[PDB]
Formats: structure tokens, C-alpha cells, sequence
């Protein structure tokens, strides 16, 4: 009978609700993004100043990037005219949206 | 070569494609000839395979001629320097 | 040097679902304006 | 960029509902062909209320600008829908949805 | 500048909601016009 | 080369790129016959392939003749240094 | 050159940057005519086709002149060094 | 060279601007100017494209002028080492 | 940056209600054109209550800082709201969004 | 070879590659026998086994005869500069 | 690519629904083998209404392309729905999940 | 220089920072004067533009003196190693 | 070798991959014979373990002979560039 | 120097870090002092802007003075390899 | 770090309710200013439920640390509520966001 | 050695992977007792250590013989060039 | 890989629940310890509707595979359930999570 | 030095760290006096700032002394290679 | 050594690795009485501490003797080429 | 040194450690008196504190003597080559 | 690692409720100080229903391991509760947050 209080939460709360699973998804995106790279890119090189370089903001209203810093790492992540690819954000995109998309789903089941 | 050698090897079975086909191997017959010594007439039954492993590297470079490397959404493709690089020195130690 | 930086972005939208739930509740109210007289 | 496949360009253009007798017909105005580079064809899953349809999202290229409206584009035999045109100096870029 | 996305849109498919809720508003109304008539 | 060779390999079945073709193929030409020595007047037909060749790696390049990268909406091509430079090594120890 | 051959090269169907065009043409026959030997008072006409060529390099460059990369929204380029860099050995080795 | 032959190129068609472009002109001119040996007194016709062309170069950077590159909300410049660089072998061939 | 585009400052100085009259008459304070660099032009599908319409995300940069108050900006023929303003040090960054 | 010794090492058990594998391997031999001296007629034996290593990795190779690097819907494969790059140490020592 | 492995692709071919009958009965369109390349065998816990199940998302690869329609794989004893499949020039790459 | 030169050039209409541009100036000026060989007690008019470039410079290097690199959350400089390096070598030559 | 010893250290128990093990077995050993002086007959005992070593990084190789580098989803290798290397100076040494 | 005239440059208008510039003041009198000739007793006013100039280098690396870089919540530095690099060649090229 | 611009720390301290006069009015703290770092100055659009705000989320940084509390920030005549503060060994970096 | 000691170190309890240490025990002793001098029999004693040492090298390295690196679900391993590279500086300091 | 860790395989093999006596008594098949590569143990805190436990989602690696059916592991101690097994060619590798 | 000099450098106006800054200067005093001439009992006047200088370094690099780089959530430093190779020079040039 | 002093170092208070120490002890003892020359009979005691420090080293690559690199979720290890490179230099400089 | 004044400088303040720094501080003792002449019998008081140093270089790397580098949870350090590097060029100018 | 700063373990020991007296007071296990390695402190704001409070989430590191059981550390003079613990074979890393 009281059933409008409950409606009247879902309106009020959900809005962080997602906001807390997309941040909650943006810090793990980067943390796995930290180590996939070292996972990759050792042919011996590394200073991990990359690693030392990827982040993420609330660039927007239930909006998170993650980027990374590092100039040259587009170089590592496409390869060159001289380098084969190393690729280290593309197999974490495979990894969060999956986590994303089901506890997203899981806030509504 | 003919064209049916070729054909065979890169596995395609059907005729879409054999106006580029023959157009690469006329084009890789003449490098070749071009590659020789001057007075030479003719390409060495010895070297006949080159024109066929040529043209089937000029086949899966079809689009990217002029390109170090072709990507999009995921295919992608690195290019070897210089097609007959391997054979200039074949070239070379035949005639010296 | 170039700034060859790379973004990846996760985002959602929550517009669609708050005025469907504005539509439930008025229904609701609704059923409730008839049963006070009931 | 090889601009080797060949796009028709087509604006649906939107008629008023006709209340005497329910209907609205649109009409099409249909442009000569241009030469494009587009993306490799996907054909996905799309699950709508009625089912599975194979859907193709994808981008279309070509060199400098039209001077014509333009709604929909018709090229490797599927027509899409054109949600996004994005206007480079000497390029243009179209991203472009199949119908259905 | 290469840019990822993922997208999630929130849906709720209220319309069998309202008509059940209107139906039972209306089934209710007959029992006002029984009482009162 | 008449234009009916370049277009073959490159696939075209149309009419609707032949006045760009055209001038690359003059250009590619006139590149050529600068490369040969002063008392050369024509490209030797021996050469003539390179012509071909090179018409179709400006084909790909068009629209990026200066650009050693060139990325447009997920469509990332990078470009040979030099269209001409495999063949410069033929041109030379031909006539030297 | 004329402009028309420019023209037709980059596709260029209309009108609206032939007052670009013309200052980039101007400029590219003025660098040419400045690598040349200092007595010769005319380009060759064997070297007329480079005018053309790199004008249409600077036209691909406009806007980045003195820029090695340019990039926004995943639109990227990368230009090479020096538009004449291929053609300072032809203009060499014909004189030489 | 005249302001207008610069306002051309860039595309420019209003004044809104004239105040930097003029500077930049006469900086041009003076470092150009100092290139040249030192009997020279004037900067011959022949050279007057470099101040041109350099001029556009400094217009793009404006902004920049001691940066190697520059990013600014998801635009990003990247600039040639020294924009005299390509003059400087005309300038000195010619000289000596 | 090449600072080629001219861009139109607006500000939508908004009046209070007037319950006598059902009025509120907001007025435009338009000022003159500032040397500006902005990206390429999107037309994105935006797709809202009433249905589609062609919307423009776009930044818009400006060498040192403007004295004056501001809230929208006209360039290319578009209209814009601001909707951020980035202040560095000899350069001012404005994110603008096209009104519709 | 035998095309039976190589279809062993490969683990395949059908016959739905045969034409493929009769022209790499034909090929292989054609190469091998170009690379040693003039007057040897046939591969000695004593390198036969090199006939079969190649066949195998031209058979990895297949789809990519040009490339150095291959990405296709994250399957990603990088290539080896030249097939016989090991056995020319071989060849060479044997016969000098 | 090595194209070791061997693929047995499959139309389920789609009938009407017999209402005198209460049977939909499909029928199968099977075809030869082809040689294809295919991701290592993933067996997820996936998790229906009813209960867990050994579930496979998957890529495979051919080189050219096949003339005939096609709806589902057989391929190491499993089956598979085709969920997308991309036509480049030289090469067909399907996404592939098992039924069930 | 006057200042006013400097502020026309950087488009600087106000007079907010004329307390540091007028220090930038004074120390351009004293860093030139202490290039020019030991004798020379006045910056040649010949040189009068360096001081007005190396400014600008350092007016954009405002914040950044002894930072190669400079970064916040998307706005991003990289400065070159030494503002006088391409004007060491002018001064160099005129003298020498 | 054996089979059985190269079978024990690679732990392998069953039998479902002998026929690929074999012929792995039968080209290291004519590889390493390939290797010595021309005059050896026969592979000295002291070198007996080699086969069995290359053997079991061939085996491992199994679908990467001519790959520098593989990956999928999840799992990479990248090989060393020739299998013989460590023991080309073992064999030089040795006969010499 | 005084004071006054770093406090001028960096912008300062307030006394609230006077007693860390006048230590790096007095800091980089005592190096450029070491720098010169052992016979000098005062850096000569010819060179007196250099103690400015690396005053406000120091000033900007205040935090940071061993530190090749330096990241802090999205804010990063990266810092020139030696603060008078440039002057070295100043003073060595004045006294010799 | 370059520490140049000037923040004024303060302490808001929270009054105990008052039954009486139905007042908590609580009473700052303000602290003599300190040399600081801090962002470049954002001004987006924050949408609250009566509508549009002028928001400024910023990162502050000073050299060691205070010994005294504090609570909100006042800098370039903005002032901040102190959402996180970091104590690294010489350093301390203060996360800030306007109140309104 | 035994095999005990070697078990010892890498920390084994039990045996049930004695059937692949004491192939890499015995490929070691036989690859050391290969880099020794021809007229040396044994191992000495004096070395003994090292057949340990490369047998727990091997052990870690077991499944990637050939491969420079090794990523297994998001364990990642990458290995030295050459297990014995440490001990050729002893050996041949020995016995030269 | 270092293969150092010995994992004991099992199978619980679900029984048919009895009607006549409530029970579904499963049985366990449980196997001869195999040399494995596991991960370091994690001890999360997993938070269920009764309240906090410790638990441990991981990854097991073998070489070549196992020619028997499997469903749990018990390994240092811990049980866990295969929640996948993916299948290389020469290795097998199982993502396994405590239970409980 | 005095304490109290490098204290206000850094700015440090409280007294939580005096144990450990008089550790740090009296480590750089004696490296300062280990790097002179052996005769040399004091160290010069003329070098003093070092002293403070290095120690000021090392007051940053506290819990970093051995260390190149540090880095944790979002906090990182870089550490130059040597405190004292800027001064070595000086030290060596005084003294010869 | 004792073992009781590298387990102090190591700060390692119980007992459960000290059959795996013993192991490392014995192999680094060895190991440093290889380098030795020929006729010394007995490590110096001036050495002795390498045999503990090589311990240490080795303790913590337990797991990694042959891996450059290892990485786990949330761990990763790079390592060192060589344990004794350090000491290679003094037991030269020692004995020479 | 004594233990205290290492303490000192790391700032500890109870006895939890002073097992282990025992040890390092005995090991750098030994190390430095291995790097001196044979001659020299004790470390001269000239260099005492670079057991100090060395010894607060080590108990930073503790858990990591072998390791370039140790990431452990988003916290990564990296470590310099060789602790003792810098003091080489003391004790060896020093005594010769 | 530096391990310089100094932990206390400690084990809050769950005591059975006592429904006779309404109480089920816990007792504190609180061990000897460990040498331990700690991320700079943060005090983020945390949003609870009653309001705001100065949450901290760290992570903690020892060398080797602890024989005994534990639940809470004391360190920097904050308490924080284990919410993972991560056993590597030389090093254990503990991952913390405050209470309240």
C-alpha cells in the first residue's frame, strides 16, 4: 500500500547507485591497465613511466575516462613502422565492460 | 607462370578476381626481367618461381601498395621493406 | 615528440529511466485518489 | 585513403500527415554516385522487441564536402541511416547505421 | 587521441505497469457506483 | 601505359576517378623520364611496369601526398618513405 | 603550371580555394626556380611536373605548415620533413 | 613581400589580425636578413617566397614559439625543429 | 594554435518574470568577433522527448582571456551554450554545446 | 619431400589442403635448389629436411606472405624476416 | 594464419508454424568441411534462470569468403550460433557462441 | 626593442604583466650583449629582432624556466633545450 | 634419440602426438648431421643430448616455426631466433 | 642582484618567500662565483642576469631539486639536466 | 613545484543546535594565507535540482604540512569545501570542490 | 649430482616429477661436460655446482624451452638468453 | 611456468533427489594430486545477505590436460569450484573460486 | 654550513627533522671534503654552498637514496644520477 | 658462513626454509671458490661477506633463478643479469 | 660507524630493526675494506661515511638485493645499478 | 621496500550474544609491533546516511608472514579493518580501511 516510498527511493538513490559502479569500474579499469603493461612490454626497456602515467577522472555526470598519459604510448599500443604492437588498454576494455554491464544489471535483478 | 599456378596456391577457386591476378603477374614478370643482366632475354627457368611468390605477396598487399601499414578496428597489417628483397641476392650470386 | 595519448570512457544514461518512474508513480497516485474515496 | 567503393547518397524527405487520408508518404531524392572508403561490413546481432536482425554500424570517408542535404546512404547493396557527419578541413567523415 | 567507449542505457518497460494499475482503478470505480446507486 | 592497365590492377569498373588517374599517370611519367639520363628521350618500354606501379601507390596516397601518418576515425594508413626508391636501384645498374 | 592541372589532380571540382591555390603554386615555382643553378633563368620544362606535385603536398598541408603532427578527435597526420627532399637529388644529379 | 600576399594564403579576409602578421612579417625580414652575408643589403626577389612561407609558419605556432609540442583539450600541435631549416641550403648554394 | 576562426560572444542576460504581463523577455548582449581555434564540426544524432536532432559537442580556444562576461558563443553560423570554461595561464578553453 | 612427411609434422589427417601444399612445397624446392651452386643439379639429400622446415612455416604463413605482422579480431601473429635466413649458414659452409 | 582446423558450417533453415499440427519443424542445410582457424575452447560458467551451463564465446577464421548462407558451426564436436560475422577483402572473421 | 614591439607581436593589449615583460626584455637584451665578441659595446641593429623573438619565447615559457616538460590534466608544453640556439649560429657566422 | 627420452622430459604420457614427435626427432637429427664437417658420418655421442634439447623447443614451437611472436585473448609466446644458436659454438669449438 | 628584480620577473607581490629567495640568490651568487676564473673576485655585471635567470629556475624547482621529474595528483614536471648548461658556454667563451 | 599563488585556509566550526532561538550559527576559523599550487580554474556546468551552477573541482598542493585543522580553502576569491587531503612525506595535496 | 640436492633447492617434497628432473639433470651434465675441453672426461668437482644451478634454471623454465616470454592468463614469465652464460667466464678462465 | 604446487582434482557427482527419504546425497570422485601453477592467495572479503566471508578467486595452470571429468580442486588447503577452464594447446587453465 | 641556512631554504620553520638534517650535512661536509686534494684539511670558503646545496637534495631524496625512481597512486619521483657530477667539474677546474 | 647470519640479514626468525638456504650457501661457497685462481685452496676471509650477500641475492629470486622478469596479478620482479658482477671486479683488482 | 648514527638518518627511533641493519652495516664494512689496496688494513676515517651511506642506501632496497626493480601493489621502486658507483672515483683518485 | 613505519595486529574475538544480560562484548587479541610499509595517508570524504566522515582505504605490506590470526591493525594512530590480505612467497600485503 506504502509502495510510492519505495518508487519515490528507486528516483532519489539510483542516480549514485551507477555513479558508484562506474567509479568503482574506472579505478579497476586502471589498476588491470597497470599491470597488463608491464604483462606486455618487456623486451627490456622498462623505466614503467607509462605505468606511472595511467589515469582517470569524472569527466562528466555518470562519465569516467580513463587515459593515459604517456606520449608515446599509442606508439606501444598500435605499434610502428618499426615495432610490433604491445596492445594493454584494448584487452582490459574486454574486461570491463563485462564487469560493467553485469552489475549494472545486477543493480536491477 | 600461369596464372592456374598461382591460383592454386592462394587457394581461390573461383574467376572474381583474375583480371587483377593477371595484371600482377605481368607486372612481376616484367621486375624480374628487369632485374637480370642486360643481355638477357629471357628469365631463367631456374628463377620461374620468383613470379609466382611475388605476385602472391603483391595479391595479400591488394590496397596497401603504397603503405608501411593498413589498420582498422582491429585488422590490421604490417609490410615487409621491398617484395624482391630476398631474391636480389639470389639474382646476384647466379650471375657472379 | 607527439602527445599520442590514448582514452578510454565509460558512461551512462539515467534520463529515460527517471521518467518512466515518474509515470508509474502518478498511476499509483492515481490509484490512491480513488481508493480515499473508497 | 583508397576511395575505391562507390556511395549513393539519398535524402528521405519528410511529408506532412495527410488527416483525409492517413497518409504521409515521404519522397526520396537520389544523388549520382561518389567515390568512398568505408569500413569492412559487420553484420551483428541486434536483438529488437520482435527479434534478431543482422545490423551493420559503420563509417564511411570522402574527400572534401557535398554541396546537398543528405539523409541516407546506399552503398555495398544496404542502406543506412547517417547518425553522425563529422566536417574535416578537406574531408568528410560519415557514420552511418543500416536500417533495420 | 584513440577514445574506448562503453555505454549503458536504463530502461523500464512501465507501460504493462500503468494498465494494470488502471485496470484495477477501474474495477474498483463499480464498486463505488454499486454502493451509492 | 594506356590508363585501362592501372585501372585493371587497382579493380575500378567505372568512369568516375579517370581525371585523377589521368594526371597521376602523367605525373608518375614525367617523374620517371626525370630519373633517366639527359640523352634518354622515352622511358624504355623495359621500365614501362614501374609506371604502372607507382600510378597505384599514388592511387592508395591520394589525399595524403605529403603525410607519413594519417589516421581518420578508427582508419589508421602509414606511407612508404619513397615511391620510387626499390626502383631507383634498377634504374641505376641499368645504365651504369 | 596552370592551376587546372592542379586542379584536376586533387579533384578540386569548385571554386572556393583557388586564391590559396594560386598563392601555393606562385610559391612552389618560386622555391624551384630558386634550387636551380644560378644562371638559369627558367624552370626545364622536364621538371615542370614537380611544381605541380608539391603544390599538392602544401595543399594537403594546409594548416601545418611548420607542424610535424596535427591531431584532434582521433583525426591525425604526420608530415614528413621537406616537400623538395626527394626531388634536391633529380635537380642534383641532372645538373651533375 | 606585401601583407596581402600572406593574408592570401592563410585564407584570411578580414583585419582582425593585422597587428601580429605585420610584426611577424618584419621578423621574418630581419632574420632572413641577417642570413645573408654581410655586404648584402636587401633581401633579393629571388628569396622573397621564404618570407612568405616562413611568416605562415610563425602564424600556425603563434602561441608556441619555444614549444616542441603543445596539447590544449584534446588539440594537439607538434612543431619542426627551426623554420629556416630548409632555406638554409639555398641560401648558403647560392652564396658559395 | 592557429587562431583562424572568428568567433561571436553572446550573453543571454535574463530578465525576471513579470506575472502582469506572463513575460519574461530575456535580452542579448552580442559583442564584437575575437580570433578563435575550434574543432571540426560533428553533427550527431541527439534523440530526445520529441524525437532526433542534429546536436555539436564541441571546444573552442582563445589566446589570453576575455574582460567580459559571457554565456553563449556564435561561430560557423551555430549557436552555442557554454557549458565549461578552462582558465590557463595565457589561454582561456571554452566547451560549448549547440542550443537544439 | 614427400608431401606425406610434411602433412605429418603439420598434424593434418585429410586431404582438403593437398593443392596448397604440393605448390608451397614445390616452391620450397625451386628456392633451395636456386640457392646452391650453378653446376649442383639436385638438392642432396643432406638437406632435404630444409624442404619440409620451410614448408611448415610457409604453411603458418599462408594469408601472409608479405607481412610482418598480422592482427585479425585479436588473433595476432608476427613473422620472421626470412625463411631460410637459418640454412644459408648451412649452405654456404658446406660448399666453401 | 595456419588454417588447421576444420569447420562444418550449417542453415537452420526457418519453417512456419503448422497450426493444425502445433510443429514448427526446421529443417538443416549442411555443408562440407572448410579449412579455419579458431580460438582456443573457453567453457565459462554461465549462469540461466535454471541453473549453470558450460558456455563457449569464440572467433574462427577463413580465408576468401563462402558463397552460401549460413546460420551456425559445428566445429570440435561443439555447436555454435554465428553472432556477427566481418567481411574484410581476403578473409571472413565470424563471432561464434555455443547453443546451450 | 620598445616594449610595445613585443606586445604588439603577442597580441597583449592590456597592461597587466608589463612588470615582467619589461624584466624578460632586460634580460634578452643582457644575454645577447653578453654573446656579441668582448669589444662590442652595443647589440647591432642588424641583431635588434633577436631580443623581441627570444622574449616571446620566454613569455610563453612563463612558469616553465627550467622545465623541459609541463603537464596538468590535458594541457601539456614541451620546450626546446635553449632559447638562443638557432641565433649562436647566426651570430657566429656574421662575426666570423 | 629415442622417442621415449625426448617423451620423458617434455612429461608427455600418452601417445596421441608420436607421429608429430617423430618427425620433430628426424629433422633436428639431420640438422645437427647437416652441421658438422662434411667429412662426419656419423653425430658424435658427446652431442647426442642437442637433438633431444631442440627437440623439446620445437615441440613447444608446434604452430610458431616461422612466428617471432603469437598471441590470442590471453596467451603470448615469443621465440628466440634460431634454434641451433647456443650449440653452433659448441660445434665450432669442438672441431675446432 | 636585488631582490626586487627576481621578485619582479616571477611575479611575486608579496613577502611571504623572501627568506627561500634570498638563500637561492645568495646560493646561485656563490656558484656562478665559482664558476669563473680563480683570480675574479665578483661576477662582473656583464654577466649579472645569469643569477636572475637561474634564480627563477631554482624557484620553479623549489620541491624538487635532485628530481629529474616529478608527478603529484595529475600535476607533472620534468626538469632541465643543469641550470647553467647554457651560461657554460658564455663564461668559457669570455674568459678564453 | 612553482608554489606561487596564496590560499587562506579556514575552519568552519559547527555550532550545537539551539532549541531556544532556533539558531546553529557556527562560527569561522580563518588562518593567514600560505604559498600554494592549485590547478588551473574550471567553471562547469553542475545541474542541481533548482538548476544550473558555475562548479570548480581542483586539486591544491602546499610544501610539508599545517598544524592546524581546517575545513574549506579560500584562493582566487573561490572558496572550496576540502573533500580529501594526502599527506605524502614533504607535501600535502588537498582535493577541493566550490561550495555552490 | 644427485638428484636430491637439486631437489632440495627448489623446494620439492615429494616424487612426482623425478621422471623429468633427471632428464634435465642429465642434459645438463651432458651439455657442460660438451663445453669442456676434448681431452677432459669429467665433470670435475670443482664445477659440480653448476649442473645444479642450470637445472633449477630449467625447471623454472619447463613448457617454454625455446621462448623468450611467456604469458599464461595473467601469470607472465620472461627468460634469460642463455642458461650457461655466466659459467663460459669460469670455464674458460680455468683452463686458459 | 614453474609447476611447483600440487592440486588434488575432484568431481561431485550430483545424485537424484529421493522423494522417499528428502535427500539428494551427491557423491565425490576425487583424484591422484597433479603438478599445478597457481596464483597467490587472496582472502577478499565477500559480503553475502548473512554477512563477511574470505574468499579467493584464482587462477590454476597445468601442462598438456587431463583426460577426466573435474569440478573442483582442492589445493593449499582450499577448496574451489572450476568456474572455466580454458584449453591451449599444450596447457590447460582453469579459473577456480573458493566455495564458501 | 649552519643548520639554520639550509633550514630556511627548504622552509622548514618547525624542528621535527633536525635530527636527521645534521645526519645530511654532516654526510655532505665529509663527501665534499673526501673530493679535494689529498692535502687539503678544509674545505675552501668558495665552495661552501655546495654543502648546503647537495644537502637540500638529499633532504628530498629522503627514502629514495638508493633508489632511481618511486612511485604509489599517483605520487612519483625521478631521481638524477649523482649529486655531486654537477659540482665535480667545479672541484676539478679550481684545482687545475 | 654460518647460515645463522644470513638468516639474520634476511630477517627470517623461524625455520622452515633453511634446507633451501643451505642449498643457496653451499652453491654461492662454490661458486665464489670457482673464481678464485686455480691454485688458491680457500676463500679469502677478506671475501667472505660475498658468499652471504649472493646468498641474499639468490633468496629473493627463488622462483625466478632464470627469469629476467616475472609478474603475477598485483607483483612483479625484475632482476639483475649476473649476482657476482659487482664482485667479478674486486677479485680481479684483488688478485692483480 | 656506530649504529646509532646510521639510525639517526633513517629516522628510527626503537630497536625492532637493529638486527638486520647489524649485518648490512658488517657487510659494507667488509665491502669498502675489500675495495681498498691490500695494504690497507682498516677503512680510513676519510671515508667513513660512506658506510653510513651505503648502509642507508641497502636498508631502503632490503627485500630487493638482486631486484632492478619491485612492484608490490601499486607501489613500484626502481634501484640504482651499483650502491657503491659514486665512491669509486673517490678511493680510486684517492690512491692513485 | 622501506619497511620503517610500525604496525600493531590486532584480533577482535567475536563473543556469542548473551540474551540473559543483552550483551555480547567482543575482546581484543592485541599483538606486539611489526616493521611494515604503508601508502600515504588520505582522509577522503565518505558519505554515509548520517553524513560525512574521514574514510581512509590503504594497503599495507610486511615482509614474510605472521604466524597468528588478525582482523585490525593500529597504525599512524588510525584503526583499520583487513579487508584483503594477499600472501606472496617472500611478502604479505594486507589491504585496510578505517572504521568510521
Amino acid at each position: 500500500d506504502a509502495l510510492l516510498n519505495q518508487f519515490h527511493d528507486m528516483k532519489t538513490n539510483i542516480d549514485d547507485d551507477v555513479d558508484d559502479i562506474l567509479q568503482e569500474n574506472a579505478k579497476e579499469y586502471v589498476v588491470r591497465a597497470k599491470l597488463k603493461a608491464r604483462e606486455v612490454m618487456n623486451k627490456g626497456y622498462w623505466t614503467g613511466n607509462l605505468s606511472r602515467n595511467i589515469r582517470y577522472k569524472k569527466t562528466g555526470d555518470l562519465q569516467y575516462t580513463i587515459t593515459s598519459h604517456a606520449a608515446y604510448s599509442g606508439f606501444l599500443e598500435f605499434g610502428t613502422r618499426y615495432m610490433e604492437a604491445e596492445p594493454f588498454m584494448w584487452p582490459v576494455y574486454e574486461v570491463i565492460r563485462k564487469s560493467t554491464v553485469e552489475e549494472l544489471k545486477a543493480l536491477f535483478e | 607462370t600461369t596464372l592456374a599456378d598461382v591460383k592454386k596456391r592462394i587457394g581461390l577457386k573461383d574467376e572474381k578476381q583474375d583480371e587483377q591476378l593477371e595484371e600482377i603477374i605481368k607486372s612481376c614478370e616484367s621486375q624480374l626481367l628487369s632485374m637480370l643482366p642486360i643481355e638477357v632475354e629471357q628469365i631463367p627457368e631456374r628463377f620461374s618461381y620468383m613470379i609466382k611468390e611475388v605476385a602472391v605477396k603483391r595479391y595479400n598487399r591488394i590496397g596497401a601498395e603504397g603503405m608501411t601499414s593498413e589498420a582498422v578496428d582491429g585488422r590490421s597489417n604490417a609490410y615487409e621493406l621491398n617484395d624482391f628483397k630476398e631474391y636480389e641476392a639470389i639474382i646476384d650470386n647466379y650471375f657472379n | 615528440m607527439t602527445e599520442y595519448k590514448i582514452k578510454a570512457t565509460i558512461e551512462a544514461s539515467v534520463a529515460k529511466f527517471k521518467r518512466q518512474i515518474d509515470s508509474a508513480v502518478k498511476s499509483v497516485q492515481r490509484f490512491k485518489r480513488v481508493a480515499d474515496q473508497t | 585513403m583508397r576511395y575505391e567503393d562507390r556511395v549513393i547518397f539519398q535524402l528521405e524527405q519528410v511529408a506532412t500527415y495527410n488527416p483525409k487520408t492517413s497518409k504521409k508518404e515521404n519522397t526520396l531524392i537520389t544523388y549520382d554516385a561518389i567515390p568512398c572508403n568505408i569500413n569492412p561490413i559487420s553484420r551483428a546481432r541486434k536483438q529488437l522487441e520482435f527479434g534478431d536482425v543482422k545490423n551493420d554500424v559503420s563509417v564511411l570517408r570522402i574527400k572534401e564536402s557535398i554541396s546537398y542535404p543528405v539523409s541516407h546512404v546506399l552503398v555495398n547493396g544496404i542502406r543506412y541511416k547517417i547518425v553522425d557527419t563529422r566536417i574535416y578541413r578537406h574531408e568528410t567523415s560519415y557514420y552511418i547505421e543500416e536500417v533495420n
